[PDB]
């Protein structure tokens, strides 16, 4: 609990520094910028996605295969930051109908499935692009 | 479907960034 | 590497998207929520009882834990709930905030770590009596 | 006497209603 604790005391301080537009560290910058991209994004494409995710039907057996599909398609001819925020809330997405449907032991997996995929192909266009601040600095408020 | 409809998206939200 | 904190980045917007559905990616990251929502709406109510810290307090780095130590233990000095404990919170959230203002981002690592030893030490044994954690989630947030 | 006190006495309310 000693770190439970510090970890606690971390995460509210960081939300509190970005409502100010400071951040905690550069990483927290990041996600807080994800975060809102992220909201952003579904506000305003909520109804153009209408059912579509319900479409892909999940199941443990085929979520990989769909996953891998989707992504690869996204990025085919290239990677844009709006591409790298559309990924994300993929992801979002697909926890989230996984649990729904009660499959919440995909969740975790999507997860790898998505740092994996950052790691292996989306990095290398990241760090030519600037780097994650060129995403803060465009996307964040 | 699904992922052309997150490119055009994406792509849209790259339009207005 | 990187590779430790692009995982960290998929998590954190994972988390951030299951709670928008009540869902949750674990114990900890449902107190976290419920901790930061809390903030904000304590911080809506009573802002101007803790407005203007460092003008108030006098603040500088080598004198801040001083200060801090001794608002602190007047808010605790007769005993313990939660409604201090999220005063606790929101007001190392806005003497965080009003250092960075003051250009004194020095303060704000510092700041966490004496909220981390005070929680740990002086907050945790009655959040341990009183239903840990989760409780406050049930009444909080 | 004021910050803490007044940090105690909004943090009681928010006790009492929460």
């Amino acid at each position: 609990m000693s770190q439970s604790n510090r970890e606690l005391v971390v995460d509210f301080l960081s939300y509190k520094l970005s409502q100010k537009g400071y951040s905690w560290s550069q990483m927290a910058a990041v996600k807080q910028a994800l975060r809102e991209a992220g909201d952003e994004f579904e506000l305003r494409y909520r109804r153009a996605f209408s059912d579509l995710t319900s479409q892909l039907h999940i199941t443990p057996g085929t979520a990989y295969q769909s996953f891998e599909q989707v992504v690869n398609e996204l990025f085919r001819d290239g990677v844009n930051w709006g591409r790298i925020v559309a990924f994300f809330s993929f992801g979002g997405a697909l926890c989230v109908e996984s649990v729904d449907k009660e499959m919440q032991v995909l969740v975790s997996r999507i997860a790898a499935w998505m740092a994996t995929y950052l790691n292996d192909h989306l990095e290398p266009w990241i760090q030519e692009n600037g780097g994650w601040d060129t995403f803060v600095e465009l996307y964040g408020n | 479907w699904i992922a052309q409809e997150l490119r055009r998206x994406g792509d849209e939200x790259n339009a207005y960034y």
